[PDB]
């Protein structure tokens, strides 16, 4: 989940499904080489130590969504959220729920530069085939990645990498995919299909 | 003054077990209940169980048979054990002081509430990979430019090693910019794979020689592969 801002304003987060029983909900911070640390508990407070700007909603009736708000954001705001619900009738959570990936705006925003490399006859016959989608310098740093092949869904046989810094403050990643000789001849093209923020970006190969 | 400090092997070949330790400082292992947190990298942290000396303990369903946690005095040190490993145990644990409350919504003698726990203080963690593998080095390929902005694009996919690191140059390190050496995925085998690339004027191809070099000190490997047009 991903979300951006510019400094000085304010910010509104949603975790969770809905509801059933009465409930009691602990909000947790997370920065980049870090483990998370504690901001909210019992649904509206507040550790000592944590700002103002930080407050979230109490639990009135069921059928309601937890939610955190940040008024005049901070660049030192920048981190993963996360939620931990306990529901009288849902029953207990062993897992922390999603709330987002915050980014505060220091720079304009960058599309992907997107690259694609067929297999090469060196690894055909050893058996094996090979696609490669190289992408770089996007912000901020997330987008979502499909394969197609002619015109259908892939799926089944994909590793794709998590997003990393590079020296000037942008982003990269890799995916793979992994496919017998036969594959990669009894169709007649293969996309990679890369999305930043409901834009997309599509590159092509063929046999021939 | 509340500080928290975990140890553990690092890598760990599976007919094996993983065991962890704890350094508590600024309080007696007594006087609270304890807590042990996992996460892979770009995954939603996982809740693992929590211990109280007077035996008010629970593990999570998903490994609740395979984990045990145990109470040293003498040391003041939390302990964590697990067995039957596969390599989806692979993470980073976290050792955490549980505090505890209550939430009351009705009438208490009609049992109108329930205990909640939540986490006020966290360790650094430690780092564990599980792997069943050999060691073995890269097979390397080359990734050819086309001869269809002015620029093309080549480079090296290094493929099935291990374990990490490798590190990769280009002309011996007379080339450095315009390369773009990305980070490593793990297959379904259990063995690595990276590529490296270079962007470069596309009217010199016929007059310039590229050639990488790959390094892969575990294994005693070294490569060099010369990228053509074609
Ligand atoms: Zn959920
Ligand atoms: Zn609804
Ligand atoms: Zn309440
Ligand atoms: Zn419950
Ligand atoms: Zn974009
Ligand atoms: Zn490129
Ligand atoms: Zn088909
Ligand atoms: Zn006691
Ligand atoms: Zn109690
Ligand atoms: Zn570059
Ligand atoms: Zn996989
Ligand atoms: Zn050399």
């Amino acid at each position: 989940s991903s979300m951006s801002v510019s400094p000085g304003e304010t910010a509104k987060i949603s975790c969770g499904k809905e509801s059933i029983g009465s409930r009691a909900v602990q909000w947790y911070q997370q920065k980049p080489g870090q483990p998370p640390s504690l901001i909210i508990y019992n649904n509206q407070d507040r550790p000592a130590g944590v700002p103002e700007r930080f407050s979230a909603s109490p639990d009135f009736r069921p059928g309601t969504t937890a939610t955190l708000t940040i008024t005049n954001v901070d660049a030192e705001d920048e981190a993963d959220y996360y939620c931990h619900i306990y529901d009288a009738r849902g029953g207990t959570n062993w897992v922390f729920d999603r709330g987002t990936t915050l980014t505060v705006l220091g720079q304009p925003k960058a599309a992907p530069s997107v690259t694609l490399f067929p297999p090469s006859s060196e690894e055909l016959q050893a058996n094996k085939a090979t696609l490669v989608c190289l992408i770089s310098d996007f912000y901020p740093g997330a987008v979502t990645v499909a394969w197609k092949a002619d015109s259908s869904p892939v799926k089944a046989g994909v590793e794709t990498t998590t997003p990393s810094k590079q020296s000037n403050n942008k982003y990269a990643a890799s995916s793979y995919l992994s496919l017998t000789p036969e594959q990669w001849k009894s169709h007649k093209s293969y996309s990679c299909q890369v999305t930043h923020e409901g834009s997309t970006v599509e590159k092509t190969v063929a046999p021939t | 003054q509340l500080h928290l400090q975990e140890s553990g092997p690092g890598l760990v070949k599976p007919p094996e077990t993983l065991s962890l330790t704890c350094s508590v400082s600024g309080a007696s292992i007594n006087d609270a209940y304890w807590s042990w947190i996992r996460q892979s990298p770009g995954k939603r942290p996982e809740w693992v169980g929590y211990v109280h000396h007077s035996g008010d303990t629970n593990y999570n369903p998903s490994l609740k048979r395979r984990v045990t946690f145990s109470l040293d005095t003498a040391k003041n040190e939390v302990s964590l054990k697990l067995v039957d490993l596969t390599a989806a145990d692979s993470a980073t644990y976290f050792c955490a002081r549980a505090l505890h409350g209550k939430r009351i919504y009705g009438i208490v003698a009609l049992g109108e509430l329930f205990t909640y726990f939540y986490m006020d203080v966290w360790g650094k963690g430690t780092a564990v990979t599980v792997s069943s593998a050999s060691t073995k080095g890269p097979s390397v390929f080359p990734l050819a430019p086309s001869s269809k902005g002015g620029t093309a694009a080549l480079g090296c996919l290094v493929k099935d090693y291990f374990p990490e690191p490798v590190t990769v140059s280009w002309n011996s390190g007379a080339l450095t910019s315009g390369v773009h050496t990305f980070p490593a995925v793990l297959q379904s085998s259990g063995l690595y794979s990276l590529s490296s690339v270079v962007t470069v004027p596309s009217s010199s191809l016929g007059t310039q020689t590229y050639i990488c070099n790959v390094n892969h000190k575990p294994s005693n490997t070294k490569v060099d592969k010369r990228v053509e047009p074609k």
